[PDB]
């Protein structure tokens, strides 16, 4: 009941967040794939409703819906921003996040681990009625997109995810950035070499995560193989006969004619059809989840990337500075930079002092007491300051607080 | 053996009875057709897509020869423009980038402008921005 | 237009939200259920490809995303924090929601309410279900087998497993507040704790200490609502029974 | 029909479990920030 | 009475038409398996779990008289242990955690 721990040190963490955005989008024809390039099983189709058109148009929507998932992701500002080529941000390293020109593509280093650690007779099954619409945004593009959110960031901070970009020195708004999670903007010029050394010794770590055997991409890995399992079930379908003498269309046309052949093609499409019924609803479900995700993407960028988020374990583990998007197959990768306390240190704390038979409590910091003087100190850091009546707030009297302790409060103009 | 099936069980090789040569089946040239319409309201002309289709057979996916002469303009003029997305057909290639208007695929755009023609070219970001941070 | 209205006084409220996390793990055998121990069906079934592989895939696929729902929301810190002995929290009276180590598992008192609020008597095949383990007078009973491929896969954490977890955070939170959950804990005495919550609520702390016996009544009083609300006929786990 | 039972039964059990994983991640984010931290989004760690 | 009928309307209890007496049906499938191994690039140990399943009746449902040697090494042993979820077979269980 009097004791408290108040952390001397700090550790910045750069945590790594991934997020599935959107997923291969597909169409399928019933004709290609129920009724390949028949005449007779295709006027039998369109005597089963308008369930094809539902088909079709089902897809058409998810399809149109990825497009649009990455557009809330990625396209949060119409300008394109370019970081300057002269890297002063206070000794931050950014070279191995911003794009490097010496490569063929314009994405960045980290954005390229990313991509070899992905593994996309895939191209046979294009040939089979499936098809596989190209993304509205190429990779190069959105690439585009993240290298501009990033100059915005380093250059301009928060202010131009909220209007106007507004260009501040790296080290300001960090500054501040501490400021936001309670930490005053001495903490970092003070030591603002060991900060930078921290983060990047931080992004570092991240190169040797990704780069070793450690596949931590499972959420963007499993987006492709349950696409990729979807599709391979849904044309091996294709080899089942449903019951009829043989799971090849072209065969049955050959050795039956239309009177008899009506009864064994009919099997074969309602087989057929209800397999294709079950990937379309199963897809639907698996847009809602990638939905749910993006519109989960958009919200951290607009708040962890784009801003200082208050929202604990939102933006990252810790007391959340700020994060970078990066690209990756079929989803976004968040860095995010986090405040994480470090070693602590034992302190005898009482809620308020008591020096003119009234009660002093702390305007921002608790009282502390390494053992012999009392001390008013911030909250998340260890700077002792000297008790003063214009550091501390009075209240009332000291018969009513419980835990009060004598001690002089030193007045700053009396001498 | 004399036939080859893939994982559908259709057959993607066989062997000529007449002489014992192994021979190789594809399926067809196929794919979607999508129409870019700017608006009845606007205009009627249409550029038409042929997805992830090669240019080079195109008129051959219909008999235009002995159709009408409104179908002929498939088989001639310089409104044919080859794509990621596909095979475009009634749009110009211009170099200029522009906000996207009409979504087509790969990066590139549609659009209606002015003699009167439909252009596509490739989606401009946004404008252009070099903070002058310091 | 020069007219304002501030409160001379305060009440702490305390309400509950109820929220499904996890829902029954339920696998069926499709070649049981559809051709039981037939088979001239099984051959039959095999006609038909590849479906029931997909629905076996497809509810495997729900199984372990309970676990994961059931993980990410309560295994969020892994130091399994506890209480300290002496309760001594400046007059809060957290005693009936911390674990209690008299009884056989460390549920704590409301916990225990809020089991008997869910009940499986209308329920005629899980209620069976439940039976079979508890029954050894049948010959070769094996429940697995009877229900038509119908089984229900225990949750990866157990209800005593889950109450750790739980106790865990109460002691965290009570004992350092918001530190714990963004680095390693940090004690600090309940009463100042809660002067930082006021802070953050814009009221001064000198608000808190000032009354802070009357706000741990205030507390203690509004956890013993809970316990009628819970106690009695009344049935507010509406969320949970569906 | 069996067949169809049964792949209707797992089709509602998936909206379902979407439903239920939704609030479990609306369950997760309360702990993340109520529990673990004091909220300031108005009427969503309570009343008040 | 003749014959009884469960929930699902399928035969649960029946009469002898000779002696008249009660008796009970009891289905016997086994289908409730489940493999756990490690990658197959590490090695090839496997350990098998059988649902809600006692382990005293593991020989019995399995119908041994009709099952290779490599299936009856996971009917008994020295490697059988029974938990909650089930008997495990073919792992050492160990006080750690
Ligand atoms: C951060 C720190 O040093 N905490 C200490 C703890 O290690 C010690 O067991 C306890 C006993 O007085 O006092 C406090
Ligand atoms: C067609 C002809 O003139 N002669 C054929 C020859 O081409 C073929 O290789 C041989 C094998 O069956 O049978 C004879
Ligand atoms: C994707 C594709 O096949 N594109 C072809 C190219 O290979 C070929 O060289 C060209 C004409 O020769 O026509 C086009
Ligand atoms: C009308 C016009 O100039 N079109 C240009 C062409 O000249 C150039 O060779 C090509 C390569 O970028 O881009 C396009
Ligand atoms: C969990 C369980 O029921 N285990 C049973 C036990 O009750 C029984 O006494 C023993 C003798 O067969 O077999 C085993
Ligand atoms: C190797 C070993 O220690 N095995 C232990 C055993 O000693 C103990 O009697 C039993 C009850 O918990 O659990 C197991
Ligand atoms: C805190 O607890 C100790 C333990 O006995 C007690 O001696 C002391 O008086 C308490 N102080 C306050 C302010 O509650
Ligand atoms: C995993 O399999 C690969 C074969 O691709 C092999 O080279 C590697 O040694 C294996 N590692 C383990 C731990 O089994």
């Amino acid at each position: 009941n009097n004791s408290i721990a108040i952390p001397t040190n700090f550790t910045i963490s750069v945590t790594t967040e991934i997020l599935p955005v959107s997923m291969t989008k597909t169409s399928v024809d019933c004709t290609m794939y129920i009724c390949g390039d028949s005449t007779e099983c295709s006027n039998l189709l369109l005597q089963y409703g308008s369930f094809c058109t539902q088909l079709n148009r089902a897809l058409t929507g998810i399809a149109v819906e990825q497009d649009k998932n990455t557009q809330e992701v990625f396209a949060q500002v119409k300008q394109i921003y370019k970081t300057p080529p002269i890297k002063d941000f206070g000794g931050f390293n950014f070279s191995q996040i911003l794009p490097d020109p010496s490569k063929p593509s314009k994405r960045s280093f980290i954005e390229d681990l990313l991509f070899n650690k992905v593994t996309l007779l895939i191209c046979a099954q294009k040939f089979n009625g499936l098809t596989v619409l190209p993304p509205l945004l190429t990779d190069e593009m959105i690439a585009q997109y993240t290298s501009a959110l990033l100059a915005g960031t380093i250059t301009s901070g928060w202010t131009f995810g909220a209007g106007a970009a507004l260009q501040i020195p790296f080290a300001m708004q960090m500054a501040y950035r501490f400021n936001g999670i309670g930490v005053t903007q001495n903490v970092l010029y003070e030591n603002q070499k060991l900060i930078a050394n921290q983060f990047n010794s931080a992004i570092g770590k991240i190169q040797d995560s990704l780069s070793s055997t450690a596949s931590a991409l499972g959420k963007l890995q499993d987006v492709v193989n349950q696409n990729a399992q979807a599709l391979n079930t849904l044309v091996k379908q294709l080899s089942s006969n449903f019951g009829a003498i043989s799971s090849v269309l072209n065969d049955i046309l050959s050795r039956l004619d239309p009177p008899e052949a009506e009864v064994q093609i009919d099997r074969l499409i309602t087989g057929r059809l209800q397999s294709l019924q079950t990937y379309v609803t199963q897809q639907l479900i698996r847009a809602a989840e990638i939905r749910a995700s993006a519109n989960l993407a958009a919200t951290k960028m607009s708040e962890c990337v784009l801003g200082q988020s208050k929202r604990v374990d939102f933006c990252g583990k810790g007391y959340h500075l700020m994060s970078f998007p990066q690209s990756a197959p079929h989803g976004v990768v968040f860095l995010h930079v986090t405040y994480v306390p470090a070693q602590e240190k034992n302190f005898t704390t009482a809620p308020a002092i008591c020096h003119d038979g009234k009660a002093h409590f702390p305007r921002e910091g608790v009282f502390v007491s390494n053992g012999t003087h009392w001390f008013v100190t911030q909250r998340n850091f260890y700077e002792p300051q000297i008790i003063t009546t214009d550091n501390t707030f009075v209240s009332g009297n000291c018969d009513v607080v419980i835990g009060i302790v004598n001690n002089t409060v030193y007045d700053p103009l009396q001498p | 053996q004399q036939f080859g099936r893939d994982i559908a069980d259709t057959t993607d090789a066989v062997r000529d009875p007449q002489t014992l040569e192994i021979l190789d089946i594809t399926p067809c040239s196929f794919g979607g057709v999508s129409v870019i319409t700017p608006g009845t309201n606007t205009s009627n002309q249409v550029a038409v897509l042929y997805q992830d289709v090669n240019c080079t057979e195109v008129p051959v996916a219909i008999h235009a020869d002995q159709l009408t002469p409104t179908w002929r303009v498939y088989s001639t003029g310089s409104n044919v423009f080859q794509t990621r997305a596909g095979c475009l057909i009634g749009a110009e290639h211009v170099n200029n980038s522009y906000e996207c208007d009409i979504p087509i695929g790969a990066g590139i755009c549609a659009s209606y402008q002015t003699s009167q023609s439909i252009i596509a070219y490739t989606m401009s970001l946004g404008a252009e921005n070099s903070v002058a941070y310091s | 237009n020069n007219s304002i209205a501030i409160p001379t006084n305060f009440t702490i409220s305390v309400t509950t939200e109820i929220l499904p996390v996890s829902m029954t793990k339920t696998s069926v055998d499709c070649t049981m259920y559809i051709c039981g121990d037939s088979t001239e069906c099984s051959n039959l079934l095999l006609q038909y490809g590849s479906f029931c592989t997909q629905l076996n895939r497809a509810l495997t696929g729900i199984a372990v995303e309970q676990d994961k729902n059931t993980q990410e929301v309560f295994a969020q810190v892994k130091q399994i924090y506890k209480t300290p002995p002496i309760k001594d929290f400046g007059g809060f009276n957290f005693s009936q929601i911390l674990p209690d180590p008299s009884k056989p598992s460390k549920r704590s008192f409301i916990e225990d309410l809020l089991f008997n609020k869910v009940t499986l008597a209308d329920a005629g095949f899980i209620k069976q279900y439940g039976d079979c383990l508890g029954d050894i007078a049948a010959r070769d009973l094996i429940c697995a087998q009877k229900f038509n491929g119908l089984t229900v896969l225990p949750p990866l954490l157990t209800d005593e497993m889950i109450a750790q977890y739980t106790s865990a955070l109460l002691a965290g939170t009570i004992t350092s507040g918001w530190t714990f959950g963004a680095g390693a804990a940090l004690q600090i005495p309940f009463a100042m704790q809660m002067a930082y919550r006021f802070n953050g609520i814009g009221v001064t702390q000198n608000v808190l200490y000032e009354n802070q016996k009357l706000i741990a009544n205030q507390f203690n009083s509004a956890i013993g609502k809970i316990q009628d609300s819970l106690s009695s006929t009344a049935s507010a786990l509406g969320k949970l029974q569906d």
